[PDB]
Formats: C-alpha cells, structure tokens, sequence
C-alpha cells in the first residue's frame, strides 16, 4: 500500500526530526504552546464555526442518502412507506438543524479585539473554545447521521415488510438522534463560558 | 517568543488550513473517482429473455 | 571441446600480456597503483600461458 | 502570569472535552448501529422478539450518557477568568482520551455482540441471558474508562 | 457497513422488497392443498406472482409451464437489478452468472463431440447463464473452434487455462468429469474474488455459502464416484472443490475413499454433517441447509450477499413450487411436504 | 505589515473564496454525475420520464448558485490591507459552504439516482423523491445561509 | 487540395520525426561508452587481481581469474551487448533511415520452384 | 523584498497559473477518456451517430479552454515585484478555476459515457444528454467566473 | 518549573495514564466481542454449554480490570509539580500495560473465539482450552508486574 | 542538567522498558494464537493429544518470560538522573529483545499451527515439530542474551 | 561532550546493536516459520524425509548466530564517551548484517519451502536444495563479512 | 569539525556502505527465492535439469558479490576526520549499486522463474533465459560501475 | 556563500538517481518482456531471437542512465557552486524518472507483442515501431539531461 508506505514514512520522519532536535539540545524549540499561543485566536474560533457547521450538515447529508437509496429501494414494491418514513429524513436533518444553531450562536463570540488584546486570555480563551466546541458538535453530528442513516435504511427495509416493524424500530433512531441532541447540549455549554473577543 | 524562523506561526497557519483543505479535497476526489456506471441498464444485451 | 578454444585465445592473450608486463610498459605498470614489480608479474603469467598451453595439448590430444 | 499555568492550557483541556463526548458518541452510535442492523434484521422473522432483544440500544445510549457526564463535568470547572494549570489541561485530556477510547472499545464490542447474539436469538430463545451477560461485560469495560475518567478530572481540579 | 448505500442502496432495498415476496409458510400450505394445477395458479395469483401465468390456457398449463414462467419471472427480476448494479456489484453478479454459465457451455460442448443439432439447445439453454457470444459460440461446428471460441472472447477464459487442453477434453466426459471441474475451479476463483474484493459482512456470510456450495459438490462427487470405478482418485482430488469446511483435512479422504461406507466415516468427521447422509437423501438435507444459510444472509442487513441469498432462495422457492405443481399434477400428494420453507 | 493586517492576511479570504466554490463544484459535479448516470439508466427504457428526472441535476446547479454567490461575496469583500479577521471570516464562510455543498450534492447524487431507478418502476415515487431533495438541498441552503451571515459580519469593525 | 490532410502529417511527422532522429544519433555515443567502460571494469576486477602477488599461488589465482575474465568478455560482452548494439544499429535502418525514403509496402515475389527441404523431417 | 511584496510571492502566481491549467486539464482528459470509451463502445454498433453523440468530447475540450484562458489571463498580471496579496489572489483563481474545471471533467466523462450508452438504444434520451451535460458544463463556467472575478480583483489599488 | 520539573512534565504521565486504560480497553474489546461472537454462533447448537463458554469473556474482562488498577494507580501518582522522570517512567507503564493487555485481548479472542467453536464440538476439549487461555492471560498479567514495578520505581528517588 | 545527563535522558530508558515486554507480549499473544487457533481444529479429533501438542503455547510463554526478566532488569537499572548512555543502552537492550521475541513468536506461531495440523494425521512428526519449535525458541534466546550483555554493558564504568 | 564524541552518539551505537539482532531474528523467524510449514505439511506423508529437511531451519539458525556475533561485537564497543564516527560505523553495520539476514531468511523460507514439497515426490532435488541455499545464506555470510569490516574500522584510530 | 568535515559528514558514507550490502542482498534474496521455487516445481518432474537451471541462483549470487565488493572498497575508504564530500558521494555510490541491483534482482528472479518453468517442456529455451539473464545482470553491473567509479572520485582531490 | 558543505549532496543524490530509476525501469522492461518471451517461446522456440528485441532495448533504459550518471559524476567537485548540484540533480531525475516510464512502457508493450507474435509474425514491426515510440521516451530523458548539465558549468562562479 503506497499510502501507508507514505504515512510511515512521514511517521519516521516527524519522528527522526524531534529525535535530531532533542539530541542537539535544542528539543525546547519545538514547543507546541509556542505555536498555539502565537496564532491568532479567529483562526481557531473560526475554524470551529466552519468545521461546525460544515460536518453537521456532512453527517446530516450522510445519512440522508444512506436512509433515502433504501427508503426508495423499499418503496418501489411498497410505496406507502414513504410518508410514514419521511420522519426517518426529520431525524437524519434535525443534525443540521442542530449544527445551524450552534454555528449562528458561535458567530456572536465573533468580535474584534485591540492590538493588546488580540493574545490576551480571554481572546485566546475564546478563540479555543469556539475551536473545539465546533469540533465537538461537527463530528458528534456527524457520526449521528451516520447511525440515524443507518438505522433509518433499516427501518425503511422493515417497514417494507410492515409498519408494526417500523413503530418497534423508531426507537432505535430516536437513540441515534439523542446522540445528536447530546452533542448539541455539550457544545453549546462548553462555548457558553466563552465570552467574546471585546 | 520567536518561533522557528523558516516554520513561522503565520506558515503554519497557512500551511495546516491547507493541509485540512487539501484533506477534504482528497476525500472529496475518492469519493468521486468512485463513481461506476449502471451499465447493464444501457447496454444492449443479446439475452433473449432479457427483452 | 569447449576449453579448446578457449585455451587457444588464452595463450595468446597471455604472452602477449606477459610481454607488456616484462618490457616496463607504461600502461600498465609505472604507476604507484599499478603492481610495479615487472619481472615477478611476468613470469607469473608465463607460468599462466605455460599451463593453457598443457590444457591446449590435453584436450587437443582427444582428437 | 505563573509558569505552571500557561494561556493555552484551555486548548488542552478543551481538546479532552472534544475528544471525550466526540468519540464516546462515536463508540455508542457503531453500537446502536450495529445492533439496530440485527433488530431489523430479526424484526421480519420473529417480531416479537424486537422489544426484548432492543437492550443493546439501550446500552449504547447509556455508553452515550457515560461520555456525556465525563464532557460535562469537564466542561464545568473551565473559564477565562478562572486560573488554570497546565497540568489540569493535560488531566483533562487524559480524561477525554481515557472516556472517549474506552468507551469507544466498548461501543465496538457491544456492538459485535448485539448484532450477532441477536441475529442467533431468533433461532432459539435461551441465548438472551448470555447475550446479556456479554453485554453487561462490555458495558462494564466502558465503566471503567468512566471511573478512571472521574477519578483523572478529581485529581487534575484539586 | 455504512458506504454500501453510496452505490447499492436502491438495490438492497429492492432486493429486500422481493424478498418480503417469498412465500411464507402459510403460503405453501395454502399451495398445498390445491385439488388441481389451474386451482394452484389461481391460489398462487394471490401471491406476488399474481396474473404472471394467466398468459396461458388454462388446459395448456402444465408443471413445465409452471417452472418455465416462474423461472423467467426470476430471470427479469434478476437481470433487472443486475442492469441496475454498479462495479465490484455488478462484477458480482457477473460472477453469480458465470455460475450458470459455466453449465451453459458445457452443455454446448455436447452436440459439439456429435454435431448433431444446434439451436434447440440455445432454445434450452436457460438465460440466467447467458453472455453475449453464445449465439457466436453455438455456429462453431468443430470442437476446438468451440474451444477457442469459449478460451477468448468469454468470461470462461480463466477457468479454461486454468485447468484444460484444447484436446484434452474430447476424451473427458462433460458430465463426470469437464462440468465438475469448470465449478470446482469456479469455486475457488469465486471464493478468491469474495475475499478480496467484498466489505464485511458480506465477507463471512459469502465465504460460509460459498464454502457449503463446495461441501455440496464435493459430497455429491464423493457418492457419485463409487458407482463408476473408472474415476482414479487422483483425478477426483482434482475435482474435489479445494474450498470449504472439508478441505484441508476431509477432502483427502473423501478422495481416496472407494465406498460408501469410507465416505461415511470421512463425512461424519465434521460436525454439520453427522446423519446428514444417513437418514434421507441428500438433495433434501442439502437444500434445507442452503435455506438455513440464506435465512442468515437475510438476517444481515447492509450486506452485498443479500442478492445472492435472494437469488438461491428465490430458486429454492419455485422449486417448490414446482414439486408441489408435480405432487397434484402427478396426484402423487402423499410426498407433497418436501417443500422446504424457511419464510 | 501591520500587527493587525499580516501581509499574508490575505491568505484566508484568497482560498476561502476559491474552496467555496472548489468544493460547492465538486459536489455539485458528483450529485449530476450521478443523477444523469440515473436518469440515462431510467429512461432508456421509459423516455417519457425525461421531463420529469431532471430535477436533481436542477437542485445540484442551485448547490453551485450557493458556492457562487458565496464566492462572489467573497470576492466583494476581499482587499489587500485587510486584517486577519476579515481574511479568517472569509476563509471560515468559504469552508462551511463548501463542505456543505459537497455534502448536499453528495446527497442530491446518490438520492436521485436511486429514486429514478425506483420511479422507473412505481410512479408516484416522485412525491417522495422531490421531498427528499428538498431535504437534502435545505442542507446547502444552511451553508450558504452560515456564510452569508459570516461575511455580512465581516465589515462589522475592521481596522 | 484533397490531401491535404496527408500532407499536413506527413509534413509534422517530418520535422518532428528528424529532430527525433538527430537526437536518437546521440545512443551511438551512449552504446560506444556502455561498451567502453564495462570493458574497463571488467578488465579492472578480473586482470588487475589476477596478478595478486605473484606468488605460487597467484599462478593459480591468475588462471582462474582470466578463464573467468574470458568467460565475461565472451558471454556477457559479445553475445549481450554486442548483439544489443547490432540490433540498435539495425533499429537504425527499421527507422531513421527506411522512414525518409521507403514509401510503403510491396508484393513480394516468391516464384514456384522447388528447394529440397525436410529431407527427413517435418 | 519589502514586506508586502516578499520575492517568494511568485510563487504562488506561478503555481496559480500552473494549477489552473493544471487541473482543468486533468478533468478534460478524464472526461475526454471516459466519453471516448463510450464512443468507441457504441458507435462500433451505431455508426450513424458518430458525429452526433461528440458534443461531450466538445465541451470536455471547452474545459480545457476555460483553463487555457484563465491561466492566460493570470500571466498578464503576474510579474517579480508584485504584492504576496495578489499572488495569492491569482493562486486562488488558479485553484479556483481548476478544480471546478476537474470537477466538470468527471462529471462530463461520467454523463457522456452514460448518455452514449444509453442513446446507442433510445433517441429520445439525447436531449437528455444534452441537457445533463450543459448542466455539467455550466459548473466548470461558474468556475470560470470565479477565477474572473478574482483576476479582476488582483491589479487594482496595490502597493 | 524546574528544569528537573518543567510545566509540560505531566503531559507524559497524562498519556501513560490514559494509554493504560485505552488500550487494555482496546484489547478486552476485541476479546470479547469475538468471543461473544462464538459463543452466540455456538449455542444455538448446545445452549446448555452457554455458561461454561462464558470464561473467556471474563478473562477477556479481567485485562480490563488490569488497565483500571493501572490507571487508578498513576492517577495516584500524578501531579502538579512531580517529576519529568516521573512523568516518563508512568508513561512507560501505561504503554506497557496496555500493549501487553491489547497483545493478551486479541489472543484470548482468537483462541476463545476456536476454543468456542471446539467446545460444543468436543466437551473435554474445554480443559486444553481453558489452559490455553490462562497462558495467554498471564501475558496480561505479566505487562500488570512490569506496570506495577514501574510505577512504584517512578516516585521513590526523584527530587 | 549536565550535558551527558541531561533531564530528557530516562525517556528512553522508560521506552527500553514498557517495549522488552510491549513486543515480546506481541509474539508470545500472535504465537498463542496460532497454536490454540490449531489446537482447537485439531485436538476436537483426536482429544488424547491436547497434553503433547501444548508446547508451542508453552514456550510462547517462555517468550514472554525473557520478556518479563529483561524488563524487570532495565526497571531495575532505571533512575532518575541517570547517565544518558545508560537511557540510550537501555532502550536498545529494550527493543533488542522485545523485536526478536516478536519475530520468534510470529515463527512459533506459523510452525506451531502447521505442526499440530500436520501431527493430527501422522504421530512420529512430533519430534521434528518440537525440534523446529526449538530453533524458533532458540531465536528469542539470542534475544535475551543480547539483551543481557547491553544491560551489563549498562551499569559499570559510567559517569 | 566534545564534537567528536557527543552525547547522543551512543545512540546510533545502540540502535546499530539492537538492529543487528532484529533484523536477523525476522529474517530467521521468517525462515525457520515457512520451512517449517513446508515440512510440517510434506512431512506427514513421508516421516522419512525429517531429518533431512529441516536443513533450512539450521541456515535460519546460522543466520541468527551471525547477527548474534554481530551484536556481541558491537557491545563489546559500546560507551558513553564513544566517538560519533565510531556511533554511525556500527550503526551501519549492525543495519547491514540485520538486513541482510532478513533477506537471506526471507530467500531461504522461500527455497526450503518449495524445495521440501518438491523433494516428497523426487528424491534427488535434496542435492539441489543444499546447494541453492549454501547460496542464500551466502547472502548473510556476505552481509557478516560486511559487518566484520565495519566493526574492525570502527575502534581503529579512532578519537 | 570544520566546515567541509563535519562531525555528522560519516554518516552518509556509513549509510552508503551499509545500504549497498542491504540493497544488493535484498535483491539476490529475491531473485534466489523466486529462482528457487521455479527450479523446485520444474525439475521435481525433471531432475537431471537441476545442475543446469540453477544458473540464476549463482547470477543472484554474483549480485551479492557486486554489492560487497562496492561495500567492501566504501568501507576502507570511510575516515573519521573524511570531508562531507566524500560522505555524500559514498552514499550515492551505496544507493546507486544498491537500488540498481535491488532492480537486477527482481528482473533476473521474475525472468529466472518463468523461464525455468518453460524449459520443463522446451529444452532449447535454455540459451534465451541465458542471454536474458545476462541482460538482466547487466543492470547490476551497471549500478558497479557506477558505484566503484564514484568510490574512486569520493578521495581524490578533497580537503 | 555560493557553495555551501552540502552542495555536493544534490549531485550525488543527482548522480545516484539517474541510475537507479533507470535500472528500476529496465529491469520491470526485461522483467515483463522475458517471462513474455519465455511464455511464448515454450510453443514455438525458433522464434527466440527475434523475440529477444524487448529486452534489448529496454536495456538501452540502463544505459541512458549509465552515461548520464558517469557524465554527471565527472562534473561532482568539493567546491562545487549549490547551482553546479542542483543542475546534476535536476538531470538525475529527469533521465531517472523518464527512463522509468519508457521501461514501464516497453515492458507491457514488449509483453503484449511477445504474446501477438507467438500466433502470427507481422506483428513483429508493429511492435518495433510502438516499442520505438515507447524508447524515444528515454531518448528524450537523455537529451533533457545531456544539455542540463551541459548548461551545468557554463558561467559558475
């Protein structure tokens, strides 16, 4: 496999070069605080609002095409299936509902800061916490609509069959959305104590 | 606080906001590169049961 | 069969080297690299061109 | 500002939190995933047996609930205003790692196990105390990254 | 198995669907108890098949009209999803119809040691093993064009180098001998392309099948054999499968056994099949195992394999309807419940 | 080279403006790749159905209207002194639209290829299938919505 | 004109065609230095040891490293790479040279006669 | 090397200009290759229509054109003493335009491919084909439009 | 922080205390799930031998249990100021107890997973089975000593 | 601290000892797989052989004792402000031991399943089988020696 | 510590030592596993023959003793005030008789396997078998001559 | 160390003379291995072949002998106080016998196999595989010249 | 300043390149072509001398590299400008790689033609001519390499 070849290789790489650096003496220079405390926080910040919403509605379209290939699949022997499924659709959007909110509630926390302010703490605070709180709800709903999806193809095949099928299965993607909804709680409270960059 | 001289954060801004676009853009281009044809629906089979 | 021409080139081709070698001949002794000791390397490959010549008489001997 | 508590310890910290929630969501939804597809995949045989052999969806939601409580009681003790020591910042994170891989283990697990001790469940009834005991098993393996998780975040605040 | 939507979603779906169409048990019960042939159609319209049959008289219906539509009907739904499938898919499928054609050529090749007729057998030739050169394939008249004709330009290629003379097979016989050894090699080549290129659990739920397919061949190889001492076992360890829970350790003694009594012991050796031989016949046993492995591959959800679960159990489905059209037609009910449902 | 406005500022909003529409094209491509693989699988055999298939390849060109419009307001909004917020805001705008029109294209693609394939044989599969292309390109209307409110905030309090 | 669309390639295949010629004259060269310095290395590693010492024993050494430096010369040399640069030499006329002058293909002219041939086998 | 005009700027014009010639013409010659395995599949059959089922081939080349002209473009403005602003630009327009351009490639060659094989057997399906792939087309245009845009925005008000 | 106990020390005994966890965490998930997938794909056969292939779990389970003394251990062992040599020896332990108990996971998974099979298959087999898994055990209990040695070595003389 | 003992030196000597048991667990866990994967086909048939062919897995054990003795003998010789030659010799030792032991029971492992397989059928083959299992032994017994003479290079004659 | 001679030459040393036995132990593990194999699945039809073929497991042997001798020569050269120039010789080395033996065990693994099934059926391929691998392990032998040469440079008139 | 003999500058000349050996055996193993098996399953039906297709086995052997020659005279030349000059070229020289023969080695041992099997049947293809032989082993003798020509530019003329 | 300690790095690793991914491309070339030849030539042996021109003139890919290694070589100095080793290098690579592709080329065309030839005989010039085109490949790697490092040490200072 190439690729692997290539990602060993820039394993050994990265590797040798921190080895050279620490045998020099000189293995301080690479300081990942430095490099965190030097970039400017809206890199961070903003970075987290466009992954956010970004990978909210990756996951959210994810699992929309796992679920609607199946629902249409199932559909063409058993077309009454699609009306009563269509929730299976509500609970693979609802993600990107939830990526939405929490991306125009980030945009808030979005201000300028002075010249001194720029690195302060509550700037690099912020800028940090809109970053991984972005992160957070992105992937969190992304691996939601994949299991929403997911769940919602096979409620879809078993509601081909019939539709106690369905009303038994609902729950599973009901808990497939909560991990969505978990997602949303956590993010948003984890960038409610950031306050903006002023 | 000088950071190394050639990597600057500045560079490295640059150059980890390109290594994530240049990530979803190899996603992006397996994703796509992986696209197949139906062929069977297009082709005309000689299968006499078939038509 | 095979070492009869084989042999046959070979003494030739070694007295002719043994020649060179025995008259001091610059491209291939002279240099520090080069072996020096004319006369020894010489009789060396005289002995050599002696013995293809014994391998010339065995195998010829067959015919 | 005192050396033993940099300006970028929120990043770490923060990068626990993320870790946590995200990949304890992760291991919960291949879990819940994986069994829904043994539930839908008894559901056309033996319906019946759909409302009794859902418990590996409840277990990866409370894999879900694990990691939830460990990101939250992460999230609570950070603030810009509030000191912060570099080594809270890597307690957190090392919390995050510990919650977020195991339970993403035990999310894997649980769901192996429920998708084939559910799909062997429709052939006889009496697997389903052995499937709950795996799962109870797999479950309590994801417990553990949960207490090393509280006890990490105990020791790091302190 | 969440990146088998992108590309056969639909058709997972639409196999499904089909599948919710296999007669259930109360189905063939219903089936079972029809007095006559045209009132089996008329209970048998109530199913999915509905009005498929209705083209016909019903004085003209006849169980060899019932296996011949039912079986058609199977081919369009078959070739249907096929024309629908999209690469390592559709290569699959390929592959489940080289299964077939590996028959279809072999029952070419006869007619072609004695040219005695052409046409009636592609008439006869069923489509499910159909390719495009066949129509070519039929005109040849001499055996090695024949040869050339099905070692090029066909997806037979790899079978017929893998194992074949141009003139080797005149002396074989096609049924012994040249059909056995086209699945064997069939078996392995399918069992290889499975673990290469198919996503779990696809993977174990084709490799168990595909590995029962060739425990089947094999048993049926083993007791076929004793009657026809011609067959040195050195051969029949060529035409033994290679794959499946028998090879490595059973296969070798299945092939060197002479009797039934040694295919006995070295058949109850392995578990699934103590008193699979002793009581009963074995096409009966055999096929009740294939639905018990189909069932599973329909257990599965996002996996590739359901196609061909539905393919066998589909087949194993109008094959019971067609003992049970012969068990009326014949009047011969009292072995009307060999059917085996699953659904 | 102003503390405020590096010189490589520019950097951001450069590659947010071309990634908004790199990647809404991308998805775009795919989703009428896709649908036109679908539709040319459904109508050989029923060409009445031509008219009527069409629409996700409509809906994967409005995925590229929102990369445009994105990448037209960038544009708009893209200066050489401009300090590193504005650059950011704009490279944060150009990735949320691109990555959800990728996805939604995605969508868009794989959803009407399996429902022209189903509507090749039930016909009132097309409720369901216009309903949940809708659902899908709400998607990349978020993106563009998310980078709309960015960069109508970029010129908010700019150096 | 009609064939113009001939001429126009003929004349592009031409030009194109000679630089490539001019340019693949250069692997006479290349052969002449593959050939001269493999020479070299061989005679530097089978001759220049041959000598060793000079000792009794180099009396053998030196017989054995000439019958292998001779086996090499023939079997490597002038089999491997002398029929290599005939046949580059050849690859000459198949094209640099046939390519300007040859106009095409012609019937050959094989006359009805007899040759002896398979006097015992076929 | 002032500081807002670094002697590495041209860099990234030249690898802008490079890119957009680049990768556009990655996506003609897929798209170009994918179309012509679907000509030389069908119309060995149906030889009528070898003149008629080209125009995939045709705007597969206008890819290929819009790179040709956007690159052409960019080097009227690239120079040595230019500000690392708009090398930056003309790289993004550069990346722009080209990876919208390979992004209309593929879905040109799929579409094409697709349409070929169908229209072998369904003459209705090639105003089909036709609408698909201006649909295709029109992607690698908006790409075109962007590149434009930035190109336009890389000369005016610089230091 | 003093250069024997700098401010980024306890980021190596983070990482060992937490690897400890992850990967015998890692390695008891893997052993379990295959040897519920045996045990599962086996009962259906002989249910009344469930409660005697349960062992393997359990001893799937006790890896686990090793990761969590082990980390609760380092846990103990943490803190603010503590020692760099502290912090990479903990760190030797957590990767060395998880290693070993993700080495003795996916061993007792793969022989309980035949070992499961063999059981219905032949009952006295359960005895070489069982064994068989104790030696595979004891790897884990062995990366438990070297993790436990390191620990207490860790702290004793660092200033 | 001092040049040749300076704070990052029992990095490696930490690493030496998690990695001489970490990959010597590897082997000995891939052996032990294997040989009970072989033990639990063969020995369902012939049951009075699961004391005889139980060696293989006996001596992947023993690998995880040169293991386990190597480690406990560097975490032993570990140290805070040791010499950073005694951190490099150590981790050297370490990984010495640890690689082949995981080469030896990737060996043991292989021999050991194809020799239970083949000792199924034919009885005499056992000694041949032990006799090879031997060598591969043998092979993680040059790397405990090896292992042994870095660590007693370690100690003396160091400042 | 001086230029020549500086703290972290040690490790290249110790790597080199560690190496040496590493790579020779895969490349023999590698060896003796599919000799064994070959004999352990030929073998059961003809015990005769066991005694005589297991001639690849000695060579593999032979090849562990030669990154064995290598290894004991480097740690008796070891130290922590050792020349750099001394570190990178038998660093170069120990790589050097490592790898070769690795591929001098990999060649034989392959011989000896083929040549046992072959040599069931025919008796005389035995002849064959020896002399093909006298000329795969020459390939160690070879990479032993090179680490010698190393070795016996490296502590000459060295500073 | 001065500028133009850095104490690092052994290194690559260290490196070279090592990755000759490693190289060139890396490739004779491979040659030898797939010679192996083609002679093996060739003249099992036909064993009084076996003296004459053995050739390729002593062809990769003579690979072996090009590689240590190249790092025998490399080895002579490494110096403790050498200029960096010389170490890069012996390392260039190292690479380029090494990968070349690496090179040779899998042509001769592809062509060697599937010749061997072809003169089973044929014996006059005998002389072909020679002369294809010779044409692979050329390739190597290549990579010799190369190398010992850089080993004699590496100390002449040099600081 | 010009010449920095590791200049000479860049003409080595130049020098090194141009044959080993030269060799690289005419072993796959003989690699390809000789089981091609030794497949074919089983069923009609007589035919193997003709049938070798494969091999050959892949062979002429390692020897390309060859002669540009040894006409690069002979410009390496210790004191070499930076830009006298990046000119080798960048010659070293454009012979090397090129030579790579022209012996992937001749090798699936050699083999391809091989396998024609074994049934009839007139595909022999045709495969000439393609494998020709295939070989000036490494004809145009040479020049590329012949005039860099002509340029090489025009005006260095």
């Amino acid at each position: 496999s190439f690729s692997h070849f290539l990602y060993y290789l820039v394993l050994i790489v990265v590797i040798v070069y921190g080895l050279y650096k620490l045998f020099t003496g000189h293995g301080s220079d690479i300081n990942f605080g430095k490099f965190l405390l030097r970039t400017s926080p809206y890199m961070w910040a903003n970075l987290g609002i466009a992954l956010c919403v970004g990978l909210s509605v990756v996951g959210a379209a994810w699992g929309i095409f796992i679920t609607g290939s199946s629902m249409i699949g199932a559909g063409v022997r058993a077309p009454r299936i699609t009306t009563k499924n269509l929730i299976s659709i509500i609970f693979c959007e609802v993600v990107a509902i939830y990526g939405l909110i929490i991306a125009i509630v980030f945009s808030s926390k979005l201000t300028v800061a002075t010249a001194e302010n720029m690195y302060s703490k509550s700037n690099l605070y912020t800028g940090y916490s809109l970053f991984w709180a972005g992160i957070t709800v992105g992937a969190s709903n992304l691996i939601c609509g994949i299991a929403v999806g997911i769940t919602g193809a096979t409620a879809a095949i078993s509601d081909a069959a019939d539709s106690a099928l369905f009303v038994k299965i609902l729950v599973i993607e009901i808990f497939g959305s909560i991990l969505g909804l978990l997602g949303l709680i956590v993010g948003l409270l984890m960038a409610g104590k950031a306050s903006e960059f002023q | 606080d000088i950071l190394s001289s050639i990597w600057t954060e500045g560079l490295l801004m640059c150059l980890i906001v390109s290594a994530l676009l240049l990530f979803i853009l190899i996603v992006a281009l397996s994703w796509i590169s992986n696209l197949d044809i139906t062929y069977g629906a297009l082709e005309k089979s000689t299968n006499p049961i078939k038509k | 069969w095979c070492c009869t021409v084989l042999s046959a080139f070979g003494v030739v081709i070694l007295s002719v080297i043994a020649h060179l070698f025995n008259t001091n001949h610059e491209s291939f002794v002279g240099s520090i690299n080069d072996p020096e000791d004319g006369p020894a390397v010489a009789h060396t490959v005289y002995l050599a061109a002696l013995v293809y010549l014994v391998f010339f008489v065995f195998c010829g001997f067959q015919v | 500002s005192n050396i033993y508590a940099p300006l970028y310890a929120p990043f770490f910290g923060f990068a626990g939190c993320a870790a946590a929630m995200v990949l304890s969501c992760l291991g919960a939804a291949i879990g819940t995933a994986k069994s829904g597809i043994g539930i839908a995949g008894i559901g056309t045989f033996k319906p019946e047996l759909i409302m009794k052999s859902l418990i590996p969806v409840v277990m990866s939601g409370i894999l879900a609930i694990y990691g939830l409580v460990v990101a939250v009681l992460i999230a609570g003790n950070l603030s810009p205003t509030e000191d912060y020591t570099l080594f809270n910042g890597f307690m957190h994170l090392s919390c995050g790692l510990c919650v977020g891989f195991a339970c993403l283990s035990s999310g894997y697990a649980i769901g192996m196990v429920g998708d084939v001790g559910v799909r062997k469940y429709m052939h006889q009834p009496r697997l389903f105390v052995g499937i709950v005991l795996i799962l109870i098993f797999s479950e309590v393996l994801g417990l553990y990254g949960m207490i090393v998780a509280l006890i990490l975040n105990t020791r790091g605040s302190e | 198995g969440v990146y088998f939507n992108i590309d056969n979603g639909f058709i997972e779906g639409v196999v499904r669907g089909y599948r919710n169409g296999l007669l259930s048990n109360n189905q063939y019960i219903n089936l079972t108890q029809c007095d006559t042939l045209e009132d089996l159609k008329l209970q048998l319209s109530s199913t999915d098949y509905g009005n498929f049959l209705s083209s016909v008289s019903s004085e003209s219906l006849t169980t060899s009209l019932i296996q011949e539509y039912a079986s058609s009907k199977l081919y369009h739904e078959f070739n249907y999803i096929r024309d629908q499938s999209s690469g390592s898919t559709r290569k699959f499928m390929d592959y489940i119809t080289y299964g077939y054609m590996i028959d279809n050529v072999a029952l070419m090749i006869t007619g072609t040691i004695h040219d005695r007729d052409k046409g009636e057998i592609l008439q006869r030739c069923h489509p499910l093993g159909w390719f495009d050169t066949l129509p070519t394939l039929s005109v040849a008249t001499d055996l090695e064009s024949l040869y050339e004709t099905v070692l090029v330009d066909t997806p037979l290629a790899p079978y017929f180098k893998n194992c074949f003379d141009t003139a080797e097979e005149l002396d074989d016989m096609n049924i012994e001998i040249i059909r056995n050894k086209l699945y064997k090699a069939y078996l392995e080549d399918f069992y290889n392309f499975v673990t290469e290129e198919i996503p779990e659990p696809a993977k174990e739920c084709m490799q168990t099948l595909l590995g029962f397919e060739a425990d089947r061949r094999s048993i049926n190889i083993a007791l076929n054999s004793l009657q026809s001492s011609d067959i040195d076992p050195d051969l029949k360890s060529d035409l033994l499968p290679n794959i499946g829970k028998l090879y490595p350790l059973a296969t070798f003694h299945l092939a060197q056994a002479q009797d039934f009594e040694g295919v006995r012991a070295a058949l109850a050796n392995v578990y699934e099949y103590r008193g699979f031989l002793e009581t009963g016949n074995l096409e009966d046993h055999f096929y009740q195992l294939e639905m018990e492995l189909c069932r599973d591959a329909f257990t599965q959800q996002f996996a590739i394999s359901t196609v061909w679960a539905w393919m066998k159990s589909k087949e194993q489905e109008v094959r019971n309807i067609t003992w049970i059209a012969e068990c009326i037609a014949q009047n011969q009910r009292e072995r009307i419940n060999n059917y085996i449902s699953v659904y | 080279m102003t503390e405020l406005c590096p010189v490589y500022a520019p950097f951001f909003g450069a590659i947010g403006c071309a990634s908004a529409i790199i990647f809404t094209s991308l998805g775009a491509a795919y989703g009428t790749a896709k649908s036109g693989v679908g539709i040319c699988a459904t109508c050989v055999l029923r060409p009445d159905l031509l008219f009527k298939n069409i629409v996700p390849v409509i809906m994967a060109g409005i995925i590229a209207i929102y990369g445009l419009v994105v990448s037209v307001l960038v544009c708009y909004s893209l200066g050489q002194k401009q300090a590193l917020y504005t650059g950011f805001i704009q490279l944060g705008a150009g990735l949320s639209v691109g990555l959800s029109g990728l996805a939604a294209g995605f969508a868009i693609g794989i959803v009407g290829d399996a429902g022209v394939r189903g509507s090749s044989q039930q016909p009132r599969l097309f409720v369901g299938m216009i309903l949940i292309l809708i659902f899908a390109e709400v998607l990349g209307l978020y993106g563009l919505i998310v980078a709309l409110l960015l960069n109508s905030r970029a010129t908010q309090d700019v150096v | 004109g009609d064939i113009m669309i001939h001429q126009v390639i003929h004349t592009i295949e031409f030009c194109l065609n000679c630089v490539s010629h001019t340019a693949s004259y250069l692997r006479l060269w290349a052969l002449s230095l593959a050939h001269a310095q493999l020479s070299s290395v061989l005679w530097t590693m089978t001759i220049q040891i041959a000598f060793g010492f000079r000792g009794f024993v180099g009396v053998f050494m030196t017989v054995a490293l000439f019958a292998m430096w001779f086996a090499l010369t023939c079997a490597v040399l002038v089999l491997m790479e002398g029929t290599s640069a005939m046949l580059h030499s050849l690859r000459l006329h198949w094209v640099e040279s046939m390519s300007k002058f040859f106009v095409g293909e012609g019937l050959p002219y094989e006359p009805f006669a007899f040759e002896y041939k398979d006097m015992e086998v076929a």
